[PDB]
């Protein structure tokens, strides 16, 4: 394949340059280098085609160049919407087509945002199956690191907890879920479960009750 | 200018044949474009599988898949197809369908300007399991939801009121339990004043197990 | 004594670059004998035709950076040309006899003691599966099936340059070997334009 650094970090406002190193049979044989942005839960978006051309509308901040068997993509005035994976690719002799390995771009300086937390109690319908799942949904926070703590009537809750790993939403913030799996009997065995989400020092708690 | 939608089995057993289809709307596959299949496995990067050219049906393949890939085009129905033979778990990936545009290929190649959304395909011996669907209910604004519990494999579709409700819909990524089963939750944030007036229904779709469920979500007695 | 090398000719890649550049419309040691060897005994001191399968209007023998290597392209040069007429009405007449004699002459030069067969391009790219070429604004895509399996007629597709009648001498060819059996199968090649242009710059160097 074609080689790119796996990851680069820059900051808001700066410029970044991502190199794609190819061979004499792809990048050196054609002006056929294309670049692709890829956000999570989105399809790859075309950025640059034929070394340096743009579709409307990908901004003026994006530009591609070529030098021998090596192509480059440069991004100026980094905005938060640019935190993405970036791929270079090219037509290759013998009628094949080849992608680079990908570069994961990190953008520092993104403004912090506090998590919205929403806690749901078990449904009567689930309880009738002798089970009880408490659902703690956590959304719109940045950076994407959170700590979830469950309490039952005040006491720490160790078992029955499964928390997802944070993922990016379409608005460039993060989201995660925590699920406390219980039996019908445990749910009634207490009289107030709570979810404690802690994100950059400060802490939000929601509380449900049988 | 053109829309593409992939579809096919969500689950395939090892050594069996993976089969997918792209339905192209807004243009005709008999035109002067390449129709490509591309994929991405969890953790890995993009990978071109191959292409068929609309004008005459000629194909190109990734040299390391050549021995077990075919691609076809259906000029009525306006569809392109991928058949990948003798799969393994390394064939688990999101599969994309993309249009290839070009000026003069011999100088400038071609490039992928329109893509579908991709369809996940999972290669495994695990059986399928459809989910159970449960309602989530308890400011000036209220949060209602559906809990989609214990299914395999991913993904599940959740819409609200047949797709007629969009603003405020948030479907969270699935959690994986040590049982190997997935669960997720979809939340929609409605005007608090609209309750008792508007009706809210989640539409849950789990294609690999042919599970279609509508759940009414009310604030109960 | 110092060596030529048409397969690592930096001249080729410089002229490649600038023809590509132009297509956004939208000292030197000469050698006489050759084949791009090391030593060149006799020492002195360009049509940017974009085409595939065939070479048109060039210097008027087979050359390969590595023949054992089926992936390597074979540049073919003819001792006698073959006139090919192409019309905007959409086809190409070609002398059947004149063309058939050519293939078999190339076929004895390939035996360097076994069966030689020519077959159509394996599939995939339209500008390669066909004998394609530009010709004063228009761009022809002609099915060369009859060519690579008293006139022969070739159907042609024609596009003017909207992206962003002419006669010709056939100088030479570009060929690909199926290298996987007591038979050597040859199919029409092309794609890397640099081959078109080292087909001509084989007998030059820079020092
Ligand atoms: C030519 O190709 C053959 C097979 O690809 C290889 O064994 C041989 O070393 C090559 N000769 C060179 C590179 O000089
Ligand atoms: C093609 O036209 C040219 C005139 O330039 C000449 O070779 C001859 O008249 C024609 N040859 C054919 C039709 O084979
Ligand atoms: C040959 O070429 C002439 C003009 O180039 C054209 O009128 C004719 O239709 C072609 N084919 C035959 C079979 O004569
Ligand atoms: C000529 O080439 C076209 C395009 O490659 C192909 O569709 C057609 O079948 C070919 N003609 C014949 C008679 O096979
Ligand atoms: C073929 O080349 C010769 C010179 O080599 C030229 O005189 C002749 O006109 C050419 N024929 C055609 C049809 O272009
Ligand atoms: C080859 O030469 C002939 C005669 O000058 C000309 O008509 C034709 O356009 C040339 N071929 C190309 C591909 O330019």
């Amino acid at each position: 394949a074609l080689t790119q650094p796996p990851s680069v970090s820059k900051s808001l406002g700066q410029s970044v340059t991502i190199s794609c190193s190819g061979t004499t049979n792809d990048i050196g044989a054609y002006n056929g280098v294309s670049w692709y942005q890829h956000h999570s839960d989105t399809a790859p978006r075309l950025l640059i085609y034929e070394v340096n051309k743009r579709p409307s509308g990908v901004s003026d901040r994006f530009s591609g160049s070529k030098s021998g068997n090596t192509a480059s993509l440069t991004i100026s005035g980094l905005q938060a919407e640019d935190e993405a994976d970036y791929y270079c690719g090219s037509y290759r002799s013998g009628s094949t087509w080849v992608f680079g390995g990908g570069t994961r771009l990190t953008v520092l300086g993104q403004p912090k945002a506090s998590p919205t937390v929403t806690l749901f109690p078990p449904s009567s319908e689930e309880l009738q199956a002798n089970k009880a799942t408490l659902v703690c949904l956590i959304s719109d926070f940045y950076p994407g690191v959170v700590k979830v703590a469950w309490k039952a009537d005040g006491s720490a809750v160790n078992a029955g907890v499964e928390t997802t790993t944070p993922s990016k939403q379409s608005n460039n913030k993060y989201a995660a879920s925590s699920y406390l799996s219980l039996t019908s009997d445990q749910w009634k065995s207490h009289k107030s479960y709570s979810c404690q989400v802690t994100h950059e020092g400060s802490t939000v708690e929601k509380t449900v009750a049988p | 200018q053109v829309q593409l939608q992939e579809s096919g089995p969500g689950l395939v057993k090892p050594s069996e044949t993976l089969s997918l289809t792209c339905a192209v709307s807004g243009g005709s596959i008999g035109d002067d474009y390449y129709w490509n299949w591309i994929r991405q496995s969890p953790g890995k990067g993009l990978e071109w599988i191959g292409s068929i050219y609309g004008s005459f049906g000629g194909t190109n393949f990734n040299p390391s898949l050549k021995n077990r890939v075919t691609i076809s085009m259906d000029t009525s129905n306006n569809q392109v197809s991928l058949k990948l033979n003798s799969v393994t778990a390394a064939d688990t990936a999101v599969y994309y369908c993309a249009r290839g545009s070009h000026s003069i290929v011999v100088l400038f190649g071609y490039y992928f300007d329109y893509w579908g959304q991709g369809v996940l395909v999972t290669v495994s011996s695990a059986s399928t399991k459809g989910p159970s669907v449960f309602p989530l209910a308890p400011e000036s604004t209220a949060a209602l939801g559906c809990l989609v519990k214990d299914y395999f494999p991913e993904p599940v579709t959740v819409s609200w009121n047949s797709g007629s409700l969009t603003s405020g819909v948030h479907t969270f990524p699935a959690v994986l339990q040590s049982s190997g089963l997935y669960s997720l939750s979809s939340v929609v944030t409605v005007p608090s004043s609209s309750l008792g007036t508007q009706t809210y229904v989640c539409n849950v779709n789990h294609k690999p197990s042919n599970t279609k469920v509508d759940k009414r979500v009310e604030i109960k007695t | 004594t110092e060596n030529f090398n048409m397969w690592k000719n930096n001249m080729v890649e410089q002229m490649h670059e600038d023809i590509i550049s132009l297509w956004d419309q939208s000292a030197i040691l000469k050698c006489n004998d050759f084949n791009g060897t090391g030593p060149c005994t006799n020492v002195s001191t360009i049509r940017p035709v974009v085409s595939t399968q065939l070479l048109l209007n060039g210097s008027l023998v087979i050359r390969s950076e590595n023949f054992t290597n089926n992936a390597k392209t074979i540049i073919v040069q003819l001792n006698e040309s073959v006139v090919i007429n192409c019309t905007g009405a959409g086809h190409c007449n070609l002398s059947k006899t004149q063309w058939e004699n050519t293939l078999e002459q190339i076929a004895i030069k390939l035996k360097e003691n076994k069966t030689i067969i020519f077959n159509p391009s394996s599939g995939g790219d339209p500008e390669i599966v066909t004998h394609s070429f530009n010709c004063g604004g228009e761009f022809f895509y002609c099915n060369s099936t009859q060519l690579f399996t008293r006139n022969i007629t070739l159907p042609c597709r024609i596009k003017q340059i909207i992206n962003m009648r002419c006669s010709s001498n056939i100088t030479g060819l570009l060929l690909t070997r199926d290298g996987g059996n007591g038979t050597e199968i040859f199919r029409p090649g092309g794609g890397d334009m640099r081959d078109n242009w080292r087909s001509e710059l084989y007998k030059y160097k820079v020092v």
